[PDB]
């Protein structure tokens, strides 16, 4: 999730489930790894002493400027059209720069977001359409023109920009709790029932 | 423009009592048969207001603060009141408020405007062919850099000197809100000796001007003829008063019309 | 304490948590306010209660019988009553001697 | 949501219901439909009489022509299909017309068809840089025409001119005529000439500057009204009003500086319609109590349906001093009270 | 006796035709339902106090043709058959001298001024 | 729930618009706490309205009058009653057989 | 208003500033719940005397 | 306009990205182990850029901070052991590893 | 004295009547409280 | 008693007539001085002559 090398898109991004397995994340502490850590519905620290029964990290990669639009009850070019997280969100935001490491020369391609949309993307959907946004009465028959913009456009990721421009990895931490068994919970050795 | 008239004679700013005058519809809110209260700029009842009148050897064209809003009233005979200068400093060095009449259109216009010391409208030669027409225009020397510009509807407006009781009774309420000007305008004929008269008038607004500047200082424009600093003035009074953020008791009629008004 | 007390102007205006809190003072207010309004009502109701039985206590100790209790039909030795309906209450008529 | 009877349950929160009335909702009518009535599209400034302008002023000095406290309708260039070729940046004609601007300033000039390329937020070029530039916030359009046919002449059309050069660039919405030499002379002439090559031909280039400041917006765009509807629940916008009821012609009379009306409680009890001139109270949608008369579960799941101070509008239809009565027989003959419900009017479970 | 019997709609009353207004209502769960049946119960208590008082008979009573009053004159306590409503001389004064759309019902009464009358 | 009950620390410590939200609570609890005050005064006035309503009856039926109401005016067979005046009160000294 | 009514949650959860803001909704609201069942056991404590 | 009684400046330096994490509320190696700020802090934080003078060649050895600690340190107290952090079951008994 | 003022004592601000107390207050005992816990009495800073 | 990093003193002398232990009455201690030493404190001896 957080180690990976490439995340996936803004534009089409991958949920991953973790289940079943023990949570350490006293290792994010003790290894120096997070640039940004903050959790709007929990605490940073009790994420090791509260445990969640679904634990599901959406991973991805946007332009730094772009990081303050996704939040809830937020509106902006991120969170009205690629990615939205709900008015009730809770949960983590992490962030750190990978500026060294995912900026490419000119550009790095992999990461796109839409750029612009026909009406509000719902929270937690994933509209893979490149339809041409039509903002005119002009038919746009599938061309860039007057009032029709291509929607799907790529992160200007440069090794020389400058923090507003550099490329920060962001996972979102999302969980359900107490609506299911907990298969997730940390390494503390269970102890005899009185 | 700095010329200052000759038969203008300066007098002491008197003091007169007014009764309900104030009064005007607040808003574009309809009430009809029911008692309403509101607090906002108006006269309040019995309050002191200020007395200047023209005349043949006492005129008067004084300026007076603006503030938040004032009251004017101004019984006439020959529509000797002719606008009203609204500015900051009186002078092309802000942004200034024009309203003038020259008996054909109301001209509003916010521009730069040359301050006269004593700005005036003047008409020349009468006796026979009675004339009443303008020449001398002294309201404003130049003006430039306008951002508004307002002309109403073509009007015939009797300059024509009358005799005997007050033909015209003009009362306007001049505020500032929010950078919005309102205008309240009210015109109903009385029989006045001196001071003002008891009883009630609501005033009902005309324009809304969204034009956004501080007004600290006002002129009342007068107009002055002779059969440019030797002219004279015919017989006409007005008022001037200051408004306060008062609560009235708004008493609607079946028309939906204000009765009468109790200040709080 | 909300910016106004219109509900549909902050709908309209402010951001989903920024209106969440401004209407949530509105509903507060506006909920106390029909809880005194009950509250109120529950007391004055007692009231009109306690003269409700007042008034049957009159009909049959004034109208239908004679008053041995003094000054409860009114004054004098009380001999009867004659009720007349009135508006949300009764009037009592009490011929007395 | 069953029956009326699971809505007595349900509201009573007991699987079983005892022989009496209760009241198990409030019957509401919501709004149909949105109604928008808004004053005449008139009070245009104008913008046609530049774009459609016989001649217009140098490219250096471009000409400003200031629009304001006035009605802008571009929809209607929109449509006219008088343009060669129309292009917005960053908001469109109807988003446009959705817009109130303090001041919009129609910037005015002929140039050559390679040079309205060059007209866009934050570029550069022989117009961009040397004449007239749009800032990178611009939110307006800029749209143009082939006037080849009037504004070039034989041997080349000299009365307008363009900056070529200039020791520096200009900021966006700057004007500058100084005949200060660059060495060259900064102003040049057009060449316009009817037998010119689509690239050189003249176009009409109007550029849009839509600037909203502090100050109250004079400039709106225009906001399309639709038909007025009475007698029926909707929710109208009327100007800058808004509400949600039955709106019918009344017999109130407002002053013409009077749009709405108040009651004792200061509430809107009416409106005037912003076009027309009429005014049209306000009836509140249908709103009343729902009671439900019904005997013991263990007796009958009869249900009788009470809709109170409401006549017989949602739906042995009745209608009695509380409201409709729904499921239940009237009867002229009078018993003794069972099931109280009111104004003299009592409800029983009988043969 | 009687005291006006208000119904009052804490939805309407408290969310104006708002959606999420109401969502918001509902945290707070029976404040609205409890104040709605606190109304309801005095509405029925207000019925009560007509029924209890106006009520000490079961019978409807009517004096003969022939009106013997012992010498007292009842034309004015009795009520009139020629009013519109039913109600006596006295009666008359007594209605004469002693006299929304935000969502507050006002309830009937359970008996009419007419039945109450004929009580 | 504010962070002092004092106003002038809140006004001479906080901003403006920081130092409503505090002060938004002291207001609303105190408000309640006249609501509290005000129902607990009014039904307390509704007993003392009740048993000013049973000091009336007793001076006419037990002071004024022979009460044939049983154990109204006292233990015993009444007979009359001296009214003596008292703090925001009266006592009735009821003879009695 | 809270986002749980249960205080362990918003407390195993949010940070102890950030825990006062859903507690304060909570004590609030129950604190109103007890003014509304005090209040109606006295009117009709009254009532049954 | 408002005075105080005990006046306390804490002066320190530390990392450029490391100055959002002093604040009452919040998270970090700052707030939880070597410099902690009380959770009802009253106060100002105040910081300026210094890369001009405290900037030495390759670095400054002279502004120490704790990375690891077992706990969290209380607010405003200085713990100077250097006891070695044990991230792990096994004892580290005073080396790293 | 003998006047309603707004005053401002060591950083006390308040307004009120000011009139000489008999209360002794102790040496270290500077701003006195009432039942309600408000400021019923002050010290003077500088002339005691 | 040392808290949040001030050391405050309470003294009370008064005139017994006492054989051993202490008198049995109340004694209401008055602060002495108010001392900003700003140390930790978790050890103490009495210094005797």
């Amino acid at each position: 999730v957080f180690n990976a090398t490439r995340f996936a898109s803004v534009y089409a991004w991958n949920r991953k489930r973790i289940s079943n397995c023990v949570a350490d994340y006293s290792v994010l502490y003790n290894s120096a790894s997070f640039s940004t850590f903050k959790c709007y519905g929990v605490s940073p620290t009790k994420l090791n002493d509260l445990c969640f029964t679904n634990v599901y990290a959406d991973s991805f990669v946007i332009r730094g400027d772009e990081v303050r639009q996704i939040a809830p009850g937020q509106t902006g070019k991120i969170a009205d059209y690629n990615y939205k997280l709900p008015d009730d969100f809770t949960g983590c935001v992490i962030a750190w720069n990978s500026n060294n490491l995912d900026s490419k020369v000119g550009g790095n391609y992999n990461y796109l977001y839409r750029l612009f949309r026909k009406s509000n993307l719902k929270p937690f959907e994933r509209d893979i359409s490149t339809e041409i946004y039509q903002a005119g009465s002009t038919p746009c028959n599938g061309v860039e023109g007057f009032n029709c913009y291509f929607p799907l456009q790529s992160y200007g990721f440069q090794p020389t920009n400058g923090v507003g421009y550099q490329p920060y990895r962001v996972v979102v931490l999302s969980f359900e709790l107490l609506h299911a068994p907990a298969t997730v919970c940390g390494p503390k050795k269970s102890t005899n029932l009185v | 423009q700095c010329v200052n008239l000759t038969t203008r004679t300066q007098l002491p700013p008197a003091y007169t009592n007014s009764f309900t005058r104030g009064v005007y519809y607040p808003d574009k809110v309809f009430r009809s048969s029911v008692l309403h209260s509101t607090q906002d700029l108006f006269l309040p009842f019995f309050s002191n207001v200020t007395w200047f009148h023209a005349i043949h050897k006492r005129f008067d064209n004084p300026v007076l603060p603006f503030n938040d809003g004032v009251y004017f009233a101004s019984t006439e005979k020959s529509n000797i009141i002719r606008g009203w200068i609204f500015g900051t400093t009186l002078d092309s060095k802000t942004q200034s408020l024009l309203i003038v009449n020259n008996a054909t259109n109301v001209v509003i216009k916010v521009c730069e405007f040359q301050f006269c010391n004593d700005p005036f409208l003047g008409v020349y030669y009468h006796k026979n062919n009675k004339s009443w027409m303008e020449s001398e225009f002294r309201v404003y020397s130049s003006a430039n850099n306008c951002t508004f510009e307002y002309v109403s509807q073509p009007f015939l407006m009797d300059l024509e000197g009358k005799q005997g009781n007050f033909k015209n009774l003009r009362e306007f309420v001049f505020k500032n809100i929010d950078g919005y000007f309102k205008i309240y305008s009210k015109h109903t004929p009385i029989n006045l000796v001196r001071d003002l008269p008891q009883g009630f008038s609501a005033l009902e607004p005309l324009v809304d001007l969204p034009i956004g500047i501080n007004i600290t200082r006002f002129q009342t424009l007068l107009a002055l003829h002779r059969s440019s600093s030797g002219w004279t003035a015919g017989a006409a009074a007005y008022y001037v008063g200051y408004l306060q953020p008062r609560t009235f008791l708004l008493k609607y009629n079946e028309n939906g019309t204000i009765t009468d008004a109790v200040d709080c | 304490g909300a910016i106004s007390s219109v509900l549909n102007d902050i709908l309209s205006r402010l951001d989903p948590p920024e209106a969440e809190v401004q209407i949530d003072r509105l509903i507060t207010g506006r909920l106390q306010s029909l809880q005194t309004y009950v509250t109120q009502q529950l007391i004055r109701a007692a009231e009109i209660r306690a003269s409700a039985n007042l008034a049957a206590t009159k009909m049959s100790e004034c109208v239908l019988g004679q008053s041995k209790r003094v000054d409860f039909c009114g004054k004098g030795y009380h001999l009867m009553s004659f009720p007349q309906s009135a508006p949300h209450g009764v009037v009592f008529l009490h011929v007395t001697y | 949501a069953l029956d009326p009877l699971s809505e007595t349950k349900c509201t009573l929160k007991s699987f079983t219901v005892e022989k009496g009335i209760y009241q198990t909702s409030n019957f509401r009518v919501q709004p149909t439909e949105s109604i928008v009535r808004f004053p005449n599209i008139t009070n245009l400034c104008p913008f046609g009489e530049v774009f459609n302008a016989t001649r217009f002023a140098s490219v250096y000095a471009w000409n400003r022509k200031r629009i304001s406290n006035c009605v802008a309708d571009y929809s209607v260039l929109y449509n006219s299909a008088s343009f060669s070729t129309f292009k917005c940046y960053g908001v469109s004609p109807t988003k446009l017309n959705d817009l109130c601007f303090t001041n919009v300033y129609a910037d005015s000039f002929v140039i050559r068809g390679d040079e309205v390329r060059q007209i866009a937020p934050g570029q550069t070029g022989k117009i961009a840089d040397y004449n007239y530039k749009l800032p990178d916030d611009f939110t307006g359009c800029v749209i143009a025409w082939n006037s080849n046919n009037l504004d070039s002449k034989v041997g080349g059309n000299y009365n307008y001119l363009y900056r070529l050069f200039r020791k520096s660039n200009l900021k966006p919405f700057e004007r500058d005529i100084s005949t200060e030499i660059y060495c060259y002379f900064p102003l040049q002439s057009y060449g316009f000439q009817p037998t010119n090559g689509v690239g050189y031909q003249p176009y009409r280039v109007v550029v849009l500057s839509f600037e909203l400041l502090h100050a109250p917006a004079t400039v709106c765009g225009p906001k399309k009204s639709t038909n007025l509807v009475k007698n029926k629940c909707v929710n109208f916008n009327f100007n800058g009003l808004t509400g949600t009821g039955v709106l019918t012609e009344s017999n109130k009379k407002f002053l013409p500086f009077q749009q709405f009306g108040r009651d004792i409680a200061d509430t809107t009890d009416a409106v005037r319609d912003p076009q027309t001139l009429e005014i049209l109270d306000i009836t509140p949608c249908s709103f009343g109590g729902v009671s439900v008369i019904t005997p013991g579960t263990n007796t009958s799941n009869q249900v009788a349906v009470l809709y109170q101070d409401v006549n017989c509008t949602e739906v042995n239809v009745f209608q009695t001093r509380a409201g409709c009565l729904i499921g239940a027989e009237h009867v002229n003959n009078s018993y003794e009270c069972d099931i109280p419900i009111g104004a003299g009017i009592c409800a029983s479970y009988q043969t | 006796v009687s005291m006006t019997k208000t119904s009052v709609d804490c939805t309407m009353y408290i969310c104006g035709d708002s959606t999420e207004c109401s969502n918001l209502l509902l945290q707070y769960g029976s404040f609205c339902t409890q104040l709605n049946r606190a109304l309801t119960g005095i509405a029925v208590e207000q019925d009560k106090n007509t029924q209890e008082v106006f009520a000490q008979v079961k019978q409807i009573y009517k004096t003969p043709p022939i009106k013997d009053f012992g010498g007292f004159n009842f034309s004015q306590i009795l009520p009139d058959p020629s009013k519109p409503s039913k109600r006596s001389f006295i009666e008359d004064l007594l209605f004469n001298k002693v006299t929304k759309f935000n969502g507050l019902t006002v309830l009937p009464p359970l008996l009419t001024d007419e039945m109450i009358a004929q009580y």
